[PDB]
RNA sequence: AGUAGAAACAAGGGCCUUUU
């Protein structure tokens, strides 16, 4: 309005002048981003030492003039000052103000009809809080912890995701006059966009705080902290009131915000896709990539496609990461090898063909990795480091808790590592039947041995004879693991060594693009396999819910 | 009776309590006699005495590389470097790493350099001004030289890193600059020596060591190169385990951890470990730019031949130094009546009035020196380079020799800048002293020097890395946060809830416990309670804030919804530390309050920041001290700038949210916008015709006047 | 076509890549550095000795092959020249500290702690200002009975005092506190005593000649000896105060679970048993004075003003018989004066002036730079009365940092708190009001035996420690705090009988023994550290007698 | 990020990423023209069809 | 279906995806139609308008138009329900032949 | 509009009817029902010889 | 006088730069 006429008044004034004319012509409209810098710049060493000086004078603050002859504030109640007609140098439209006139405004002053907006605003703290009053405390206890360190989130979020998918959010709700072409992931989620859209729309607010609270309700914080007992974002926010180094105040947390569900839900269609797929024999990855842009499932109110939220998610399972590969989706270094997950710390080496015996005289082939090279390797609450060198397993030290977990965990890092004299001379009870190809796909001999070692416990026991056995040597009493996975005895395995203490997780902030083959198996520019079919549970029937499987 | 604070370290151990030797409850202490003696420990740390001429400069420049001489006392700092060894070094660790490694890192830095704005050299600490030689923030001084580009030749067009360098190249062959000021020329040698200059500042804002007095601000030509340089760095630690530069905290000890039982696995019964707590000394001062430019040139050699122009050109800058001398000296009577004050330019006149100290260390450097400054062709400085140093550092624990097997001995460690820690393995000390003695001559191979005194050892585990005790726990020094629980400086909203995070973040890695996180919290609260001037309302207390406060209480029904800085009590605890009281308290405050101070309309309120706005977030008064000094023609074009941004913001909202792009200037987004407003208004809003059209008369007034003035 | 060329373009110009290095046409399809003249001869000339051509570097570089041999005999032959020395500590012990000698290292803090006397009223919440209370104390009389003589037993500029307090009388008795600017104050506050400027330009060979206008000859500080005074007031700053709530402090909020009601027990035993202490009195004086100081200092530059030397406190709470809810009071130790406190800059200096209250005569090696003079007379009985005056400065850093001396009691609970929670999960079990009452802590010497109270009584050392830290703080206690480490680790290792070395253990003794300079706090902890080390002699190697 | 490639796997179709990228390495030309050659050849592509 | 997600038709528990061609009743502030237009050759003759009277087009038509900041185009209201990636898949697979 | 524990109770809603379609009216999972159960009394128990 | 350190302050510009 007249407003807009004033506008265009100093727009005119403003031409006129040739400088401002020249910038205001040359060039595009980002350099304003970068003539935003060079103006209103100035910063303080010690701003607690400057505030405390600064705010003791009698009007320390600016603020605006014309709010406040339309706020009808005066310069006194009974007797105190509340700002004076000036101006400040780098404003020259504000005026300076004392402390005791925001109490002024505050106490009486100029009153709005509403304010529940805030709650939207910032709903993810209100959700904390929300979170910590549904809590049923219990007693406190004294005792030693033991933190494993790792990368994790902190923060709970449903739809999270890139922040490409955010600049553009942050507009259609907000600024739509200058919003830009509209991308996929509008169209595709519009009535997110329309919810967004339906709150903040008639309303006295300030954006930019709305869009800086959006950010927020879409980000994830990713920390490598400290941490004990279960793994969710629920928990870790408020970490620091639940447990210490020498202190723990138990309380239950196990029904609220119904996370890990989706989670498992997503890897559970992930298996069955995978599966079905690989009932093919030739076109398995179009097969998989058609199942994948097939389907829909429900999160919430609103209906997402699977691989959109495929590519949002980290859970580093055998099943995410085939999926992630057939659509060209970067990861991370993670392997994994059948139910345990691995991850290398150093080395290097290159593939080596070698052969064996199944039954008498039946020539196998099998490889394995030249020169010495360091693994992490975690199983169900157990940790380990280990080393491999030359079809050898050199050394591993574990820090779990369990003797089973132990048990097993040493067992698949054995066959990992090709280690003992089966891979050498493989026993009787295998046959070729059980060799491989089920109707034609092969089998290298490690998830052979897997899968022999699942069958019964016997054969997890003669594998792990097959690793030396010794007397245990004074001192080293404590640091030694016996056949049923005691911390101590009078003979014990070789090359072995047991602590209190879970091992501190790695950690690498890398990205690599993969691929994979028609047998769905990925690789990583090199022979080494990160992830197949054979990792993952054989068959398991389940009805999922909300789910759309829009394919024959 | 005899009272000694230190008996209690006998029935109790020492980690436990060394936090109570760091006086970190008190305040820290705060030239060119510093400059002086730091460039003669230069020139002497380099062991020889060979020199050259420079046809550019005509000056003398004693070569540090690959030309040691003068054998004697090798345990004191040398700063000669074979280059052989060094690339050895480098391969060994190539070789570790595998193949294809320093190529990968160069690709993904490209990767970044190339798209890169050349905007961000704003962001980062001050620099040294070419033009007023000062010490400004990096935004002016880039303003500046832009401003100045423009006035010689023409506006900078470029968007992007490249084409700045190349123009900065460029523009080290012009013959006549201009630049303006109350709109002085200068020539090429000038500017040349002008741009090369860097200054000193006395900052060292961290206690740490308190050798460190003083750090680098190199000019405006040297940044984007040393930025490269960094990136490069940076890339290729990151993928070290041996280095813990980068990461903070949890990671370096999560790293420590691992390797110690790595050690203990791998190490048979016939063999014992050892552990090192190390200080390098004179770090800045031998590492030498010449040894960094063979290394680059070695990296970049498989890659494009565009990373190989670029950063060799930060080594040969810092080969060609010049250093800065502050303030001269000052001369006085006996009486101390009087006092006169002189520049470094003139001491070369007063060289006689002078102490024979200065004598003797300022008539050697008078070849060197040049108008108030120093030609140092060799050496560093602080904060220049460090990853790259690191780098350097790590390619010796990679070392390994047909010697050190053939007497089951090795060594390993985790290095950080002038800091690192060694882990050696041997089956006697006979051995053990053989391998620390090479470790040490591998070291002073490539200038490399290590500090005697402050430098121990120890079996196993007992050391310490970064103030950071080590045994079979981990202690929290827990004084080294302690200025961090305190009132930021920036408004009442904010500092609480910051505070609270600190004090939630220290109880989670640094093990602070309950009752002290409670008792911290406390004191935070009453120090902002007593620095914004502010009490709560039951208090006895009366003043000017008080006063109105007890007027209008009668008007509330519970006082326990009302804030800090409006006299409110204090509800948050342990359990309630990551939610500010803003959300904790809005079911408590009466109806009436909650509105007025979550009213959108507020004059005070101006927008990491988790936190809530309100009317508390204001923004502190700027200083004045400038108002006397004639700084204000600088003041002008700010004030230009802010006004074309101003108004391109109340035209579009969003310019600051989502970074403007298109093909079109300002003036036209500018006038297409209005005239579809006035459109939209005019069909349907409260508009006329009249309004409308004399809107279009003056935009195409303003849109012809724009485009005839130039 | 044109709608997937739209997307790409809008992405690329998010990503500052739509430029012709991207999207270059045929012919800008090399994109490289402009080298230019002067550069390249450089380049050229910064090369090392052997090579003077970057060719030939790049040559070198780029083709270099890795020679094991010459390597390792480059690597032996540098160790055989440098014969770096291990030392044992076992077999090198480390000898005691040689501290300087001298005079004794005399008082330095700005205000009096032990000798200082105070007078005391009830305080009213109308009143509550340092201008008003100042008079409120002038009223009854007191204040104004003292009467100084010319005499004094010590110090210099005796008049030039004088006369300062009778205008302080004045201005007080005006309800002004502010003084004028005399000869007198001129001269203690330093007004005229700025240097003179003088040009270059306007400079000449006689003029130098007629005034000698040499190199100013920087006159270091002077060494000093171990003061015996020091043991006095740690001892003295242990024991109560007969009041407490000296530190002010906030309220404490809600509790929910087991966690907060254990913290907000602890902190209440803690802060209960610090606040009835004499350190705690003077930090309190100390915050609320400097607080003063700071306000007038922002407010009242360019004028000399009148601040008093104050303190806020609450008398202890006796049983439910007699006077219940004991009453608060406000004490008065003594008057400061500033001057002109323009701080145009940090680290300034601002000079000021202390009058305090004692009835205790001074020593000459301890109270050097005080002036004292008998005042007269005081009740408890009758007692004689002195006046300790001096002259001082300080600065914005010194004021923000004593303002915030909260600090200590951070430190001590964190200390406290950590070892009751070590001691309590080695046995999975509530032990912290034992280990306060029980566990011993060693706290001294007494005819040639050790000392020891419960940890419950040992706090007040760690917080007397941590407030002189506080006080005391210089680049001299920071070397030698700093340097001070190796020792404790190498007594450490001894105590776990690790076989320690070290390179050069003399040149660190060298360096500690150097920053121990007129500077009370170091010379007592080092003189402390030798007798720890001997004391430990008796069950530890790695130390010389 | 940290790739060309990845970064043109944003809007493009990695099959026409990789078929770029062995065209680049056929002629050996820098990898920062894997963009330009991968839009052209998707071009083609949505110009025939079927 | 529902208000809320005014995009989606529930049959069977199948979903299906309504295209964003015309906006009735309950759909909202022109982010329906936008599947029904799509970018074509620039024209100056065309008019410019504004993101609200961009329903009253009719289909087949041309208009001029701002876009986000410092940016103006073309548009025409005809869609294209076409995609890219078959057209690269299949055209891929004819040619290692 | 009115409520306790509203979380428990919507999510114990969803397993019910995901019970439901599993045709089995059983719940395996037991966070929300036994917190519910146990509001009322819940804790520890020591001997009175451990006293 | 004093401060503190291994140099700086002990106002600087042309009139300006009060409540635990």
């Amino acid at each position: 309005m007249s407003l807009l006429l004033t506008i265009a008044k100093e727009y005119k004034r403003l031409c006129q002048d040739a400088k401002a004319a020249q910038m205001m012509t040359v060039g595009t409209v980002s350099n304003y981003t970068t003539f935003k810098k060079w103006t209103t710049s100035r910063k303080e060493k010690n701003p607690s030492l400057r505030m405390r000086w600064a705010m003791s004078s009698k009007f320390p603050i600016i603020a605006n003039k014309r709010m406040l002859e339309e706020a009808q504030i005066p310069k006194e109640h009974n007797n105190v000052a509340l700002w004076e007609d000036t101006e400040d140098v780098s404003k020259r439209d504000h005026v300076l103000a004392s402390a005791s006139c925001i109490n002024y405004w505050n106490f009486c002053g100029p009153c709005v009809n509403n304010s529940e907006v805030i709650k939207e605003v910032y709903k993810s703290r209100f959700g904390r809080l929300e979170r910590r009053k549904e809590i049923m405390w219990k007693e406190l206890r004294f005792t030693l912890v033991d933190r494993q360190r790792r990368r994790v989130d902190t923060q709970p979020v449903e739809q999270r995701l890139r922040t490409g998918e955010i600049k553009d959010l942050q507009m259609w709700t907000l600024f739509e006059d200058e919003a830009p072409l509209a991308s996929k992931f509008i169209l595709d989620n519009y009535g997110l966009v329309k919810e967004m859209r339906s709150k903040f729309a008639n309303k006295p607010l300030n954006k930019e705080v709305v869009a800086h609270m959006l950010e927020k309700q879409f980000n994830p914080e990713s920390r490598f902290l400290p941490v004990f007992g279960a793994i969710r974002p629920e928990r870790m926010e408020l970490i620091h009131a639940l447990g210490g180094e020498t202190w723990i105040q138990e309380a239950n947390t196990a029904g609220i915000s119904n996370v890990d569900q989706r989670k498992n839900d997503i890897r559970a269609v992930c298996r069955k896709v995978c599966l079905a797929a690989n009932a093919s024999i030739m076109n398995a990855k179009s097969k998989l990539v058609e199942y994948i842009k097939s389907t829909s499932m429900r999160i919430g109110e609103t209906e997402r496609k699977l691989e959109e939220l495929i590519l949002e998610t980290d859970d580093v399972s055998p099943e995410v990461t085939l999926c992630k590969s057939a659509l060209g989706g970067q990861l991370g270094k993670t392997l994994s090898f059948g139910p345990m997950l691995l991850k290398k710390i150093s080395g290097s080496g290159v593939k080596v063909k070698d052969t064996v015996y199944i039954q008498g005289v039946r020539a196998v082939q099998f490889e394995y990795w030249s020169e010495q090279e360091e693994f992490y390797g975690e199983y169900k609450s157990a940790t380990a480091l280990f080393s491999r060198k030359e079809r050898s397993l050199e050394w591993i030290t574990i820090g779990g808790g369990i003797n089973e977990d132990r048990k097993r965990l040493l067992a698949m890092c054995m066959i990992f590592c090709r280690d003992g004299d089966y891979f050498k001379d493989a026993p009787a009870t295998i046959t070729m039947a059980d060799l491989s190809t089920k109707l034609g796909r092969e089998i290298p001999y490690q998830y052979v041995m897997m899968n022999w070692i699942q069958k019964s416990e016997d054969n997890l026991e003669a594998l792990l004879y097959s690793r030396g056995i010794v007397e245990t040597n004074p001192g080293k009493m404590g640091s030694s693991m016996g056949i049923d996975g005691s911390k101590r005895a009078i003979k014990s395995l070789r090359a072995v060594t047991i602590q209190s203490g879970k091992i501190d997780m790695p950690e690498s902030k890398e990205k690599i693009h993969l691929e994979l083959s028609d047998n769905l198996e990925a690789f990583d520019s090199s022979g080494r396999i990160v992830a197949t079919i054979l990792d993952l549970p054989s068959d398991k029937k389940v009805t999922f819910q909300d789910v759309s499987f829009q394919h024959p | 009776m005899e009272i000694n604070p230190y008996l209690m370290f006998l029935n109790n151990d020492v980690t436990s309590l060394i936090s109570t030797t760091y006086p970190y409850t008190g305040p820290p202490p705060m030239s060119t006699k510093y400059t002086l003696e730091t460039i003669k420990r230069t020139y002497d740390y380099s062991r020889t005495s060979v020199e050259k001429t420079s046809k550019v400069f005509n000056i003398p420049r004693r070569k540090f590389c690959n030309c040691l001489e003068d054998k004697d006392e090798l345990v004191k700092p040398t700063g000669n470097v074979d280059i052989s060894s060094l690339l050895g070094l480098a391969e060994m660790m190539e070789k570790r790493m595998g193949e294809g490694f320093f190529k990968h890192c160069v690709m993904e830095a490209e990767t970044e350099i190339l798209k890169m704005h050349f905007s961000r050299l704003t962001e980062g600490r001050q620099t040294y001004d070419w033009t007023s030689e000062r010490n400004m923030p990096a935004a002016t001084a880039l303003q500046l030289t832009v401003d100045a580009i423009k006035e010689t030749e023409g506006p900078f067009k470029g968007t992007t890193m490249l084409e700045y360098c190349n123009k900065m190249i460029e523009m080290l062959d012009w013959k006549e600059i201009k630049f303006k000021k109350v709109i002085d020329s200068i020539k090429h040698d000038e500017f040349l020596i002008r741009a090369l200059t860097i200054n000193t500042m006395a900052k060292d804002g961290e206690r740490g060591k308190l050798q460190r007095r003083a750090i680098a601000t190199p000019g405006m030509i040297v940044r984007p190169f040393s930025k490269i340089v960094e990136t490069v760095a940076q890339k290729i630690c990151e993928k070290l385990k041996e280095s813990g530069l980068p990461v903070g905290g949890n990671e370096k000890k999560a790293k420590l951890k691992t390797t110690v039982t790595s050690l203990n696995a791998r190490m048979n019964s016939d063999q014992f470990a050892v552990n090192i707590t190390g200080d390098n000394s004179k770090w800045n001062e031998c590492q030498q730019p010449e040894a960094y430019l063979a290394l680059l040139a070695y990296i970049t050699k498989d890659s494009s031949d565009l990373m190989k122009d670029l950063c060799s050109v930060a080594p040969v800058l810092f080969c060609n130094k010049f250093v800065k001398l502050g303030q001269g000296i000052r001369l006085s009577n006996k009486r101390k009546t009087k006092e006169v004050i002189i520049k470094a330019e003139k001491m070369g006149k007063y060289k006689n009035l002078m102490r024979e100290e200065y004598k003797n260390l300022f008539e050697p450097l008078e070849k060197y020196i040049q108008k108030d400054v120093c030609f140092l062709p060799g050496g560093m400085l602080m904060g220049m380079f460090n990853m790259l140093s690191t780098v350097l550092g790590v390619s010796t624990l990679c070392y390994m020799d047909e010697e050190l097997k053939a007497k089951g001995c090795f060594w390993t460690g985790l290095q950080s800048s002038d800091d690192f820690v060694l882990f050696a393995v041997a089956s006697n000390w006979s051995n053990i002293h053989w391998t620390i003695r090479r470790f040490n001559a591998v070291c002073k191979l490539i200038g490399i020097n290590m500090s005697l005194e402050k430098s121990y050892g120890s079996l196993p585990e007992l050391f310490e890395f970064t103030s950071m005790f080590f045994d079979g726990e981990f202690v929290s020094n827990l004084a080294m946060e302690l200025p961090a629980f305190t009132t930021a400086g920036v408004n009442e909203g904010v500092d609480f809830t910051a505070a609270m995070s600190i004090i939630k973040t220290n109880m989670i890695n640094n093990s602070l416990s309950p009752s002290t996180a409670l008792m911290a919290l406390r004191i935070c609260l009453q120090e902002f309670r007593a620095t914004y001037r502010v009490h709560p309302w039951d208090s006895r207390v009366k003043g000017g804030r008080m006063k109105i406060i007890n007027e209008f209480i009668k008007t509330i029904e519970n006082k326990d919804g009302l804030l800090i800085a409006d006299g409110g009590k204090l509800m948050n605890n342990i359990s309630t530390l990551h939610i500010p009281e803003e959300v904790l308290k809005f079911e408590k405050m009466d109806e009436q309050y909650r509105n007025r101070v979550f009213n959108p309309k507020n004059p005070f309120t101006n927008f990491e920041n988790e936190a809530v706005v309100s009317t508390h977030s204001f923004r502190t008064r700027a200083n004045r001290t400038l108002l006397n000094t004639d700084m204000r023609a600088m003041m002008a074009e700010e004030k230009r700038y802010q006004m074309v941004c101003d108004m391109f913001k109340s035209v579009f909202e969003s310019a600051d949210i989502n970074p403007p792009i298109g093909a079109m200037s300002i003036g036209e987004a500018i006038e297409e916008k209005l005239l579809e407003r006035a459109k939209m208004k005019r069909d349907i809003g409260a508009i006329e015709d009249s309004e409308y059209e004399e809107i279009k008369d003056i935009i195409r007034d303003a849109k012809k006047a724009r485009l005839e003035s130039r | 076509i044109f709608s997937f060329l739209a997307t790409a373009a809008d992405f690329l110009r998010k990503e500052n890549m739509f430029n012709e290095i991207f999207l270059p046409d045929n012919e800008e399809t090399i994109i490289e550095m402009k080298k230019g003249k002067t550069f390249l001869e450089l380049r050229d000339e910064s090369v090392p000795l052997p090579f003077q051509t970057y060719e030939q570097m790049k040559d070198y570089c780029e083709k270099f092959k890795g020679n094991p041999r010459e390597l390792a005999s480059k690597v032996s032959q540098m160790q055989s020249n440098i014969k770096l020395p291990i030392k044992h500590y076992e077999q090198n012990k480390f000898r005691q500290i040689r501290l300087p000698k001298g005079p004794m290292a005399p008082y330095t803090h700005k205000f009096l702690m032990e000798e200082a006397w105070m007078f005391t009223k009830i305080s009213d919440p109308e009143r509550s200002r340092a201008g008003e209370i100042l008079i409120d104390f002038f009223k009854k009389g007191n204040l104004s009975a003292i009467r100084p003589k010319d005499k004094p037993l010590q110090g210099k500029y005796p008049i030039h005092y004088k006369n300062l307090w009778n205008q302080i009388k004045a201005a007080i008795a005006d309800r002004t506190m502010v003084i004028n600017e005399n000869d007198h104050s001129e001269f203690l506050g330093g007004i005229g005593r700025a240097s003179k400027k003088i040009p270059e330009i306007s400079l000449t060979q006689d003029v130098i000649t007629t005034e000698g206008l040499k190199q100013s000859e920087n006159k270091l500080p002077e060494p000093r000896s171990f003061p015996r005074w020091f043991n006095a007031e740690w001892m003295w700053a242990i024991k109560d105060s007969d009041l407490t709530g000296w530190v002010p402090m906030a309220e404490y909020p809600p509790a929910d679970n087991e966690l907060e009601d254990y913290a907000e027990h602890l902190n209440k035993t803690m802060e209960g048993v610090l606040q009835g202490t004499n350190c705690a009195r003077e930090m309190g004086k100390c915050i609320l004075t400097v607080g003063a100081l700071m306000t007038e200092c922002r407010l009242f530059p360019g004028k000399i003003k009148v601040v008093p030397i104050y303190a806020r406190s609450k008398e202890r709470k006796s049983m439910q018989e007699g006077l219940p809810v004991p009453s608060e009071m406000d004490c008065l130790f003594g008057i400061c004066v500033k001057s002109k406190s323009h701080l145009n800059k940090d680290d300034g200096m601002y000079t000021i002036i202390t009058f305090e209250f004692s009835i205790r005569e001074p020593n000459l090696e301890k109270h050097q730079k005080y002036t004292v003079f008998e005042a007269g007379h005081t009740t408890v009985r009758e007692v004689p009365l002195y006046l300790y005056c001096r002259t001082t400065a300080l600065s914005k850093i010194k004021n923000d940092w004593l303002s915030k001396a909260r600090r200590c009691f951070i430190t001590t609970m964190d200390t406290v708190e950590t070892i009751c929670l070590r001691e309590s999960a080695k046995a999975e079990e509530n032990l912290v009001e034992k280990t306060l009452n029980e566990k011993q802590m060693w706290i001294g010497k007494k005819n040639g035996e050790l000392i020891a109270q419960p940890l419950r009584e040992a706090l007040r050392v760690q917080l007397v420690q941590q407030f002189y830290f506080c006080i005391y703080n210089d680049s001299q206690l920071e070397g030698f705090c700093n340097e001070q480490k190796k020792i404790l680790m190498a007594l450490e290792g001894d105590k776990k009988n690790k076989s320690s070395f070290g390179f050069n253990p003399e040149g660190l003794l060298e360096k500690i023994e150097e920053c121990l300079i007129n500077n009370p706090m170091c010379l007592f902890m080092a003189q402390r550290l030798n007798e720890l080390v001997i004391e430990a002699s008796k069950r530890g190697a790695k130390f010389f007698k | 990020s940290k790739t060309f490639a990845e970064i043109a796997e944003a809007f493009l179709e990695p099959e026409a990423v990789r078929i770029a990228k062995e065209a680049v390495e056929e002629y050996g030309d820098h990898e920062r023209k894997i963009i330009q050659i991968g839009i052209h050849f998707q071009v083609c592509c949505m110009f025939c069809d079927e | 279906w529902s208000k809320a997600d005014s995009s989606k038709i529930y049959c069977h528990g199948i979903a299906i995806r309504v295209p964003l061609v015309v906006g009735d009743e309950h759909m909202d502030t022109s982010l329906a139609l936008l599947e029904g237009f799509s970018v074509c050759e620039n024209d100056p003759r065309a008019p410019m308008v504004t993101r609200q009277d961009l329903i009253d087009v009719g289909f087949g038509q041309k208009v001029r138009l701002f876009v986000g900041q410092g940016s103006v185009r073309t548009f025409k209201r005809t869609a294209s329900q076409r995609a890219a990636s078959s057209d690269v898949n299949k055209n891929v697979k004819k040619i290692k032949m």
